[PDB]
């Protein structure tokens, strides 16, 4: 459970898991994620910015 | 004058004849929950999320459709109302999607905000959900009917508003679909207000599609300059 | 079960709107005689009819005719599909010669009307919703016809075969292969829907007019 | 007098177009239909 | 001694619907020698209100199943003209399982069934009347056809009715495959050529109804009576049966049974008596009988132990936690598998549905999945009670009562074949290891 630097994680397949939903940013007490997405050239919902500053995170 | 007497959980209101039971509880401040009822489209009575008990009445009454008799007290908050709520919600969402992540309706959904307002917290659904086709009604407006609740909002715009009567229902029971029936394209010069009146995520922006959540943009009140409507 | 069937149309060379449709001279005054049945400034009440002229015309409904007629009762096209889609009786599909259904629901059921739904698929080689491939007979289910006191029973071309076993339904199937005309009702030697014991009631001749009449009247 | 015999018979010669051609007989029976002031709610 | 105690043994003379099985001539002058058309201008000369008196004082109640009073019903049509035009819609749908009763009467006494219309016209004050018959019924519906034409040629309806000055036109409208469309908005605005979607009541169709015209919708056994109620009296149709359950009534006794036939009978008779006397008996015995379904697939089922003593009315049936319907009583034997029958149901009720309404457009699919689990035993007992909660949050949540024609025989089943469920689900379970 060791909370440790932060990842990007894909499906088996080579797909990226992120959706663009923006929990994730919406939740951060730091306000530490910057998030653009746009549809993709296949029509996925996809990120184009995903940023994390480390040095407003709190982990 | 004319007006009559009504109560709204006790609290006396005069309301004109005519005025339905959902008028008559926003009148004291009180909105009833919704989601096929609009203000400017023509009633409709199907969605049964209006459900309120009448004092000394056995069966609940839909607050949208029903006129207010004198002498009525109309109970918001009242157990069987609070029930009835949760009924009609599970029922809704026993099909629905589970597509908020990537549904663009998410965080400004009637549907999500009155099934945490109004509805339980879990869910005792076991079976499989329907899956129904999407239809391509032009570059406007994004259709996903998989999360179509059945309104007929959009319906009733097009045939009232926009005086276009292309939209419509086909089949009957759970197989129903709101639709054209044929590939066309819903062009008209107030097409895109079906976006706003869909509860849901079925319909939606296509330009807009993915690119922001609700809660991260900034309102700016203004005017348009297109025409000389203002 | 779930249908099988679809509830969107896509354009095929079989059917699309320039599939020919047009009504004889002789449905067009049946539809003159439809539409005198309304009152004036309510012509679409007759969509439900004049439809049903087309598929009697047609055997079945190509976008083409529910387009002729939305355009002959100045109804939009969508309001004619919506009534299209709702009805089962609409065949939006092309069927057989002999359209073949059989009521499964509960009272018919436990008079084995599942013995006859299979005495009709072996009789014919297919299953509840195919088409045989001379195109002559079509078979699907469907709920109470409304003669529960004669089950099992079967509906052929707006046609009643009642009080039915396999033989007699085989037997029935035969006749329609040959062009006869299969007398419809019941098979058991039972009329109609009296009880097959001897006629319990309604044994003696009906009274004249006046017999009951009270006074004053 | 009797009951032996079943007297609805007439419905085994009954074909497509009985329904409508009894409708186009009954045409001429019938009263002046009701107006309601225009040709349809869409005029 | 009055106040019968006892009822049943109905006599012929009594009988209203003397052409039940067809054997005498169903045409205009086999109607008129069964006394048809017999001083109908005398009846309409009398005037709405003297007719509508007779209604309220015969005691008639809705034959269409909900037993509402025919009198207090058609008076609502009693109100002066606003402009628009009157009519009375005659129900002929019949889309009950189980129910086979007015099609018969359409078929072998349509003459009664026009006389009927005219009659109810008349106190109603209505200018005609559109009879809306099921697609399927084609060969009754010609025969109607032809029974109108004669009633047309004769004088009988049309200009002048029966000379008595009044003008009514008798319509014939046929539906296509749709038992919603026998619920009364739905069948009108099926009339007016859209989906057979009901609509909300208020208002009700005697201010908004067909063409947005008053209206009244009556069931055909409801209309059809009304003649011969006029002609020998309300009091004569009020002595038969239990007080407040009056007249005589048409019954269709199918499923495990002998003779499944349609009866006439007096109201309030035992339904043991009735199943015993006109449909022969159950089959291998009465002994053999593990249920009953009294009043069509909208009513709940009750098990033997209840049958031997209950009697064929609305107030007694609504005592035994069921209801009297369309008086359609299928029969079940212990040889039934009790579940896949009430599944069967849920499934015509799945398919029937008109998908208006968030409660039936959903529960209902979802009790049709639920009970097709239930038959294999796939489910756990738990799920029984979440079943019946389903059941209620269905029920009076609905525009129309096709929600609560399908939470009832649900609730029947649960409320007395628990055991038989559980058993399933514990055989399933064993069996699955
Ligand atoms: N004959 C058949 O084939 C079928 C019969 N049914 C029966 O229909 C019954 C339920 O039908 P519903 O119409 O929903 O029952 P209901 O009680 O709501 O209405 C019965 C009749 O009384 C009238 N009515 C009731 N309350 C009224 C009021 N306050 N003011 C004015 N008029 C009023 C209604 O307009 C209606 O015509 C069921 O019990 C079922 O047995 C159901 C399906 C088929
Ligand atoms: C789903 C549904 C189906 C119905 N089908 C019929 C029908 O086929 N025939 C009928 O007479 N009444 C039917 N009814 C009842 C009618 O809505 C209405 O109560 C009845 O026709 C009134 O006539 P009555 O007062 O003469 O009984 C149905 C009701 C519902 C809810
Ligand atoms: S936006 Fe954040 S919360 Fe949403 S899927 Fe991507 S990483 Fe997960
Ligand atoms: S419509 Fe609302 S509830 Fe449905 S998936 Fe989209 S956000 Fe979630
Ligand atoms: S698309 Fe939206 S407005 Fe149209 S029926 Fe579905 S939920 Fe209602
Ligand atoms: S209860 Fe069922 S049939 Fe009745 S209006 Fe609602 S969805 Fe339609
Ligand atoms: S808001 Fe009244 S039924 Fe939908
Ligand atoms: S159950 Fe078969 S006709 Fe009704
Ligand atoms: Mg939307």
């Amino acid at each position: 459970r060791f909370r440790g630097e932060h990842a990007l994680r894909r499906y088996p397949s080579g797909e990226e898991r992120c959706i663009a939903c923006k929990l994730c940013e919406a939740v951060c007490p730091a306000q530490a994620i910057t998030i653009e997405a746009e549809p993709r050239a296949d029509g996925s919902r996809r990120t184009t910015r995903y940023d994390i500053d480390m040095t407003k995170c709190i982990y | 004058s004319n007006l009559i007497e009504v109560f709204v959980d006790g609290q006396s209101v005069m309301v004109e004849p005519g005025t339905t039971v959902l008028q008559a509880c926003e009148k004291v401040g009180m909105q009833i929950p919704r989601f096929c009822y609009h203000e400017r489209l023509s009633v409709a009575g199907n969605c049964r999320m209006c459900l309120v008990e009448i004092e000394k009445a056995p069966k609940v009454v839909a607050a949208c459709a029903m006129p207010v008799m004198k002498g009525w007290n109309i109970l918001t908050n009242s157990e069987k109302s609070k029930k009835a709520r949760e009924g009609v919600m599970e029922f809704l969402l026993a099909n629905h999607p589970l597509d908020c992540p990537i549904c663009d309706q998410g965080g400004e959904c009637d549907l999500q905000d009155q099934s945490m307002m109004f509805g339980s917290d879990r869910s005792r659904f076991l079976e499989g959900k329907r899956a129904v086709e999407d239809k391509n009604i032009g570059p406007l407006v994004k259709t996903i009917m998989t999360r179509c609740i059945q309104c007929t909002r959009c319906i009733r715009f097009a045939s009232e508003i926009a005086g276009v009567d292309d939209l419509g229902t086909t089949g009957r029971g759970n197989d129903m679909q709101v639709g054209t029936y044929i590939e066309k394209m819903f062009m008209s010069e107030l097409s895109g207000n079906i976006i706003d009146i869909c509860p849901v995520g079925a319909l939606t922006s296509k330009p807009y599609a993915f690119t922001a959540r609700p809660w991260e943009t900034r309102k700016t009140e203004s005017i348009d300059v297109m025409d000389a409507v203002g | 079960g779930a249908g099988g069937a679809l509830f969107v149309h896509r354009d095929t060379p079989e059917n699309n709107p320039d599939t020919p449709f047009d009504f004889t001279p002789e449905n067009y005054k049946r539809i003159e005689a439809i539409v005198k049945n309304y009152p004036e400034g309510h012509k679409a009440a007759a969509v439900l009819p004049v439809l049903d002229l087309a598929q009697r015309q047609n055997g079945w409904l190509p976008i083409s005719a529910m387009n002729k007629v939305a355009e002959i009762l100045q109804v939009p096209p969508m309001r004619v599909y919506e009534v299209a889609t709702f009805y089962t009786m609409y065949n939006r599909k092309p069927v057989g010669k002999y359209h073949i259904q059989v009521c499964t629901t509960t009272p018919c059921m436990l008079r084995n009307s599942d013995s006859i739904l299979e005495a009709i698929q072996k009789k014919l080689g297919i299953k509840v919703g195919e088409t045989t491939p001379d195109k002559l007979f079509t078979l699907i289910e469907v709920e109470c016809l409304g003669a529960c006191v004669n089950a099992p029973m079967v509906q052929i071309n707006d046609n009643y075969y009642e009080d039915l076993t396999p033989k007699d339904i085989e037997e029935i199937i035969d006749e329609l292969k040959a062009g006869k005309i299969p007398k419809p009702g019941p098979r058991s030697g039972r009329f109609s829907c009296e009880p097959a014991g001897g006629l319990t009631s309604l044994t003696e001749p009906p009274k004249g007019p006046g017999f009951g009449v009270q006074a004053g009247l | 007098f009797d009951n032996s015999t079943y007297r609805n018979l007439q419905h085994h010669e009954y074909s497509t177009y009985t329904f409508l051609d009894l409708n186009v007989e009954l045409s001429k029976f019938r009263m002046p239909q009701p107006s309601s002031g225009r040709q349809s709610p869409r005029h | 001694a009055p106040k019968k105690t006892s009822f049943g043994s109905l006599k012929d003379e009594d009988r209203i619907f003397t052409n039940l099985y067809g054997r005498h001539d169903w045409r205009l002058k086999g109607a008129q020698s069964r006394g048809d058309w017999y001083k109908t201008k005398e009846i309409l000369l009398k005037g709405p209100d003297w007719i509508l008196g007779e209604v309220k004082t015969s005691g008639l109640r809705g034959r269409g199943g909900a037993g509402f009073p025919t009198g207090l019903k058609w008076s609502f049509m009693n109100k002066p003209s606003d402009g628009r035009p009157k009519y009375l819609v005659v129900n002929a749908d019949e889309g009950e399982p189980g129910t086979c009763k007015d099609r018969e009467i359409i078929r072998h006494d349509p003459h009664k069934l026009v006389e009927g219309c005219l009659v109810g016209g008349r106190a109603m004050g209505a200018r005609a009347a559109y009879i809306y018959i099921r697609g399927e019924f084609y060969n009754e519906a010609s025969n109607l056809q032809v029974a109108i034409r004669e009633a047309y040629e004769a004088g009988l309806i049309g200009k002048n009715a029966c000379g008595s000055g009044y003008d009514f036109d008798v319509f014939v409208v046929r539906g296509a495959g749709a038992y919603i469309c026998g619920e009364e908005t739905a069948l009108i605005e099926s009339i007016e050529g859209k989906q057979g979607k009901p609509r909300l009541k208020p208002p009700f169709p005697a201010d908004v109804g067909v063409f947005g015209c008053p209206t009244t919708v009556a069931n055909v056994e409801t209309v059809a009576v009304s003649p011969t109620i006029c002609r020998r009296g309300g009091a004569w149709f009020a002595s038969f049966g239990r007080e407040r359950n009056s007249g005589t009534k048409l019954f269709n006794i199918s499923g495990h049974v002998n003779h499944p036939c349609t009866v006439e009978e007096e109201m309030s008779v035992p339904l043991k008596e009735l199943i015993e006397k006109h449909a022969g008996g159950v089959i291998g015995g009465w002994d053999n009988l593990l249920a009953v379904i009294p009043g069509g697939s909208s009513t709940p089922l009750i098990p033997k132990s209840v049958c031997e003593t209950v009697l064929m009315d609305f107030d007694a049936l609504v005592q035994a936690q069921t209801g009297l319907g369309t008086a359609a009583v299928i029969v079940m034997d212990r040889s039934t598998d009790i579940v896949k029958a009430i599944a069967r149901l849920i499934e015509f009720y799945k398919h029937e549905s008109c998908g208006q309404c968030t409660p039936c457009r959903e529960g209902v699919d979802w009790m049709n999945k639920v009970m097709a689990r239930f038959v294999k035993g796939d489910a756990r007992p738990a799920e029984i009670d979440s079943l019946w909660e389903i059941s209620k949050q269905i029920e009076g949540h609905t525009i129309c009562a096709l929600g609560d024609g399908a939470a009832w025989p649900v609730q029947g089943l649960i409320r007395h074949f628990r055991p038989e469920l559980e058993e399933r689900m514990q055989q399933f379970a064993l069996q699955h290891q």
